[PDB]
């Protein structure tokens, strides 16, 4: 047995991403996404059991899709099928709107009791919890919300147990919410007082990755979440895949690798090959613009990096010494030495044969949160759009709170 | 004469991997304990053609022992334990350390109570680890302190200089080889790009972990040789920790084997004792030798060993307080790993191994005064002063090493 992991998916971004991680997982192992069952003749590929269950039986992903609208649960069920518990999906019907305080105070207090049970369900078929992967977007409403709550409560309640966030920011070329700030920056609080650590994606980042780097004229959100999910089994194969030239690396492994202070745990991610299904691979992975987030973070300063090879490795000491060469002009941390986390899979995605991830803790990301702050002081200088956030049960001095813990969290990074 | 060997951490089940692999062959066995010069050394007494390796296998999360269970082992004294080790060396000691060191203590103490007469432990672990590395420094602390009258040997891989494999493997290598240093009297140093070079220079293509830890099983193999190969001149373990530590803590030990073949002696000694050939990249310019010991063994002839007195009055560079002719521990084999007439090792005591140390210490430098990483480290029980007061020994001992040039 293996230590386990529950991917947790909050909102839509959340849940859609969180449909196409375990269909390219479940297709990396072997096993059929849209049915749940293995494919026979064939054993699953890895160590199954620190994403999965078998629930007798079928490879059941061990997920947790809550939404307050029916809308994004029952369009992952049709993409999905029947991988998924319907026991582990809830949903609602007014949904939160880009309403952090609904998910917060209001239906996310009469949705976390079935959330919660159905948690507990899940962690008590697990043998040695030491992750939960929160899928979800902080600048929509639900995400936000209940994220919040379901961090703060699984804070509340375990704490034991590590938290990997994995949000989805609001794109700098365009808002897909207006309360975007809001939403945030109140799930950022929480995220900096709870989750243990936190992925960033970013959607302009992954569009420029996938138009010119994928040769797709205009690729749409599906490629999108193809990227993230490259990111994600990249990242999670070292969770996944076990043996001996592998290193098998837990959530709490990477945690303690990636995450040296406290409230210093949020992290890129970046993937190469960046071509359509070595030196130059090596600098693919190192480019300005190979990381998941629409940012530079090649100004910025990598704290740690997990950079998780997988696949054939024909050139050991030789890329060994070539990431050594490249960490020579990279910025690191001073006070962080062996920021280098060189773990190796065997295994290579189905994708490519030879396959590199990059899941690094940069300082750089805090200013991107820092834009963030930027419009969240265009939509607090004149009161905006919170009219509803005070309705719903929140207060304008928990909201400056909430501010001023994002403005620590950005000033803790810098 | 009688080895019980300590597994701890995924780097030491491979270098235990691959030194079954070599050793069972090398007593006309194959991987999986069957029969194709007393070897009763590292083996209990199980079955006929299965002469079963007494070794544990104790690892937090488990994962390559699986693929080690695929060679069998004695699964009983073996753990797959529930995982979580990290790499927190606070997490193999206290927090998960503390719930398995009971069994694996009883698992060892059943095994050396049916022993007819034990010499010491050989453990083979990588400091830099989270799970051999505190894991291993738990039962140091509880096997010294079981048994002081026996010699517990680590074969540890000190973490990469070039390139690391982990973020927090400075403080897991302090802090278990402070635990090294109060708990065993005699422990040889590996070093993994040696590794990858000398493989490099041995095959024609690229290498991996497998070779690394066959040459170091090689190592392995010929530290016991001589204690397993009855020849003339034998070695012992205890012989091992009285000329090969002069001082009452200074028992790190760097190791060369070769050759990496029909080939002449005076290459064959000439080329053990070379500055590029040891598994530890250790400093060897302004470093000088403490106690070499050279364990030649195979087709080894006594006139040609002590007469390449050329690589020693020429080459080998000693300390002020060996004589000139001295500072060898010679040892005759009759019995070489296979491809080999004629093999040889040298483990050597010397000073430019403080130098592995201090490359730690100068990670540990830049952490401790930084707060880097001690906060997974005081949520887990182990504080800073702890920390702190062990880097304070490991300096002590690479100081002392700086004085005994
Ligand atoms: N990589 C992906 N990003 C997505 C996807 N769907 C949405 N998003 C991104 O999420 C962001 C919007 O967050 P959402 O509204 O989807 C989260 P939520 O359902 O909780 O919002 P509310 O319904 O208002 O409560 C936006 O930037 C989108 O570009 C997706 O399938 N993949
Ligand atoms: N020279 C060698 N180095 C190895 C070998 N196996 C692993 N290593 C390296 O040793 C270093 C740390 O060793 P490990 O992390 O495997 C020790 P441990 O299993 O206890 O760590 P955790 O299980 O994560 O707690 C790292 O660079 C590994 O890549 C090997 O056969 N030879």
């Amino acid at each position: 047995k293996v230590n386990n992991t529950i991917v947790v998916s909050i909102g839509q971004a959340g849940n859609q991403i969180a449909a196409s991680f375990w269909k390219t997982v479940c297709l990396e192992h072997g096993i059929d996404p849209l049915t749940g069952q293995t494919a026979p003749g064939v054993a699953p590929r890895g160590n199954w059991s620190s994403f999965f269950s078998k629930l007798g039986g079928s490879y059941v992903p061990r997920a947790i899709m809550v939404d307050l609208e029916p809308s994004v649960i029952d369009n992952v069920k049709a993409t999905s099928g029947s991988l998924f518990n319907p026991a582990n999906l809830i949903s609602r019907t007014e949904g939160a709107g880009g309403n952090f305080a609904v998910g917060y105070l209001g239906a996310g207090r009469e949705v976390l009791p079935e959330v919660m049970s159905r948690l507990d369900y899940e962690i008590d078929k697990c043998d040695n919890v030491g992750g939960i992967i929160v899928l979800h977007a902080i600048g929509g409403g639900t995400g936000s919300g209940f994220g919040a709550l379901l961090i703060e409560s699984l804070k509340e309640k375990y704490g034991e147990i590590p938290v990997l966030s994995c949000a989805v920011l609001p794109s700098p070329q365009v808002s897909s919410v207006v309360t975007e700030p809001y939403n945030t920056v109140f799930a950022l609080n929480t995220l900096r007082r709870s989750a243990d650590a936190c992925l960033i994606f970013d959607n302009e980042a992954l569009f420029d990755l996938a138009h010119r780097k994928w040769n797709i004229e205009s690729p749409t959100v599906d490629d999108l979440n193809l990227l993230i999910t490259e990111a994600l089994a990249g990242i999670t194969a070292s969770m996944r895949f076990s043996g001996f030239l592998t290193v098998e690396i837990s959530l709490r492994e990477l945690l303690t690798n990636l995450v040296p202070q406290p409230s210093l745990h949020f992290l890129m991610c970046a993937f190469a090959p960046l071509t359509p299904p070595i030196e130059e691979m090596i600098k693919s992975l190192f480019d300005n613009g190979s990381v998941f987030a629409a940012c530079s973070p090649m100004e910025g300063r990598f704290l740690s990096t997990a950079v998780l090879y997988r696949g054939i490795m024909e050139d050991k000491p030789l890329a060994d010494a070539a990431l050594a060469a490249m960490r020579e002009k990279l910025p690191l941390t001073y006070w962080i030495p062996t920021a280098f986390k060189i773990g190796y899979v065997e295994q290579p995605g189905i994708s490519h044969r030879k396959s590199m991830v990059l899941l690094a803790n940069n300082t750089e990301i805090a200013r991107v949160l820092d834009r963030i702050c930027h419009n969240f002081d265009k939509l607090w200088q004149r009161k905006a759009f919170a009219n509803w956030y005070l309705n719903e049960g929140m207060s304008e001095e928990q909201i400056n709170v909430l501010r001023a813990s994002a403005q620590e969290l950005v000033q803790s990074y810098q | 004469r009688e080895i019980l060997s300590i597994h701890v951490g995924q780097c030491g089940n491979q270098i235990a991997d691959s030194f079954w692999r070599l050793a069972l062959r090398e007593h006309g066995l194959t991987e999986a304990g069957t029969l194709k010069s007393n070897m009763e050394v590292f083996f209990h007494k199980v079955r006929d053609g299965k002469y079963v390796p007494r070794a544990v296998l104790v690892d937090l999360e488990p994962g390559v022992i699986a693929r080690i269970e695929g060679q069998l082992f004695d699964e009983s004294s073996i753990v797959r334990k529930i995982p979580g080790a990290a790499n927190n060396w606070a997490r193999g000691y206290n927090v998960e350390g503390e719930k398995v060191i009971d069994q694996i203590m009883n698992v060892i103490d059943s095994a050396v109570e049916k022993t007819k007469g034990l010499q010491g432990f050989l453990m083979t672990h990588s400091i830099g680890g989270g799970s051999g590395s505190g894991l291993g420094s738990l039962i140091l602390e509880r096997l010294r302190q079981a048994y002081p009258k026996k010699r517990i040997f680590t074969f540890s891989v000190v973490p990469s200089p070039l390139i690391s494999d982990s973020a927090v493997e400075p403080y897991n290598a302090i802090l278990t080889l402070q635990r090294i240093l109060d708990n065993a009297d005699g422990a040889v140093l590996l070093d993994n790009e040696a590794l990858f070079r000398i493989a490099k220079a041995k095959l024609n293509r690229s290498p991996n972990y497998m070779d690394l830890n066959n040459i170091i099983a090689l190592i392995v193999s010929s530290v016991t040789a001589s204690l397993r190969f009855p020849g003339k001149l034998n070695t012992d373990l205890s012989e091992f920790v009285t000329n090969l530590v002069p001082f009452p803590g200074n028992h790190f030990l760097t190791a060369s084997f070769a050759p990496m073949v029909r080939t002449n002696f005076p290459d064959l000694a000439r080329e053990t004792f070379a500055q590029d050939n040891f598994t530890a990249a250790i400093d060897w310019q302004q470093g000088v030798y403490l106690a070499a010991s050279a364990l030649f063994r195979g087709d080894v002839k006594a006139k040609d060993v002590d007469e390449n007195m050329a690589t020693i009055r020429k080459s080998l560079n000693y300390a002020s307080y060996m004589p000139a002719s001295g500072g060898l521990k010679l040892g005759y084999a009759e019995t070489a790993p296979e491809g080999f007439a004629s093999s040889g090792l040298a483990l050597v005591n010397h000073t430019g191994i403080a130098a592995v140390f201090e490359r730690l210490i100068a990670q540990f430098d830049i952490m401790f005064d930084n707060h880097a990483y001690t906060h997974w480290y005081e949520n887990a029980g182990v504080s800073r002063d702890m920390m702190a007061k062990a880097r304070n020994q490991i300096a002590t001992l690479a100081q002392s090493y700086r004085d005994a040039s």
